[PDB]
């Protein structure tokens, strides 16, 4: 029964090895299916929101330190708040297109 | 050393011991499989690779085929040859044949695993428990099926390692990657990873379901709000406080 | 004979292709809405986000 004790010990060490490979993995997977869904389904085949996340490469590959990146990212915030036909809006595109 | 022809594949990487339907969309490829039929009912069964072309190259095909063994082969209506195929083992490619069929010279792979109580048991374990595991969240195959394909009924790690990658739905070469190892045991590493993908797939298709629902049940319950009391304000004016 | 409601089912037929494109429409209308359903857990519809 002690050898029983180390062999359950050990199939729960390796059970827990495995749900580890599952968990650390899936909490990525889970941004990756978010951010491909996100570039799938809000232009539904026209793809909308690539047209707002060609800014974000362009926040994530060369908006780089965070106290200039934190503007743009509250701008980003204000960017889906109002309709992008108002008159408005041009000045707040032209802000970060200018910005990136 | 098995010299015998080659039914060539589009989509199915049919791998050793696997219960498989087989559509021949050709006539060369038909007249293969009516050869091999009047010839000791044996096939190959080896697959072509990315953008595929009607007439297979012998060397557009992949490093490992698969021996085959043919149950029978019934003709539809339409024209093509419905093949309902069994197989048996797997084979290297060396040189084949450009004469209108595929001839496979022609190999066998004859290599079990080392370690086998010690640390492919554990691997072999793994594997069970990431496919049991992986029709809770698939659900699109039968239950009673991967409980009868599995340890306790087919004690063959090869046979079933072919039959926990059979059972997924990816592309033409991680199957193939699968089919080539002669190795057993990282061909069951790297099916525990490539099931490990498909269940961070399939528990995040039910997180996107189980996500959906609560704010769908937010959304009938703010649009009977707001479509019933934007409407209660008419009836205080009466007639709207003389037209407003 | 024809114009005393011979069209009528005819347009019944045309008012079933409406009740089809109803049916996408509010399929569209369900996708668009289920994609920020993902949203709000994602987390656009938390307290620190926008």
């Amino acid at each position: 029964l002690l050898r029983d004790l180390e062999r359950f010990e050990l199939d729960k060490k390796i059970a827990a090895r495995v749900k580890e490979q599952m968990d650390q993995n899936q909490r990525e997977y889970y941004l990756r299916e978010q951010m491909k869904a996100i570039q799938k389904e809000l232009g539904g085949g026209e793809d909308f929101l690539t047209e707002i996340e060609e800014l974000r490469e362009r926040i994530e590959k060369k908006g780089m330190p965070e106290p200039v990146k934190e503007k743009a990212l509250k701008e980003l915030k204000r960017l889906e708040r109002m309709q992008p036909g108002s008159p408005e809006a041009t000045v707040s595109r032209t802000y970060l297109d200018w910005l990136l | 050393r098995l010299e015998l022809p080659v039914l060539p594949l589009r989509n199915t990487v049919v791998l050793p011991h696997t219960t498989t339907g087989v559509d021949v969309g050709r006539l060369k490829s038909k007249r293969a499989v009516e050869e091999a039929l009047s010839a000791d009912r044996l096939l190959f069964l080896v697959t072509q690779k990315d953008p595929e072309v009607d007439d297979p190259a012998p060397e557009d095909l992949y490093a490992v085929g698969t021996l085959a063994v043919v149950k029978q082969a019934m003709r539809l209506p339409d024209g093509t040859l419905q093949v309902m195929v069994e197989a048996r083992s797997r084979a290297r490619l060396l040189s084949y044949v450009a004469a209108p069929y595929l001839r496979a010279v022609g190999e066998a792979i004859p290599e079990p695993p080392l370690k086998d109580p010690e640390l492919a048991r554990v691997l072999v374990n793994e594997v069970q428990e990431a496919f049991e595991r992986y029709l809770q969240n698939h659900k699109t195959l039968r239950l009673d099926r991967y409980q009868q394909e599995a340890v306790k009924s087919t004690r063959d790690p090869a046979i079933l390692a072919d039959l926990v990658a059979h059972h997924a739905t990816w592309t033409l070469e991680e199957k193939q990657t699968i089919l080539e190892t002669p190795e057993v045991e990282e061909r069951l590493k790297r099916v525990l990873a490539l099931l490990l993908r498909d269940l961070e797939r399939f528990e995040l298709d039910k997180k996107i379901a189980a996500r959906v629902k609560e704010q769908m049940d937010q959304n009938q319950r703010e649009y009977y709000l707001r479509e019933q009391m934007k409407a209660i304000q008419k009836e205080l004016g009466g007639g709207e406080d003389f037209l407003t």
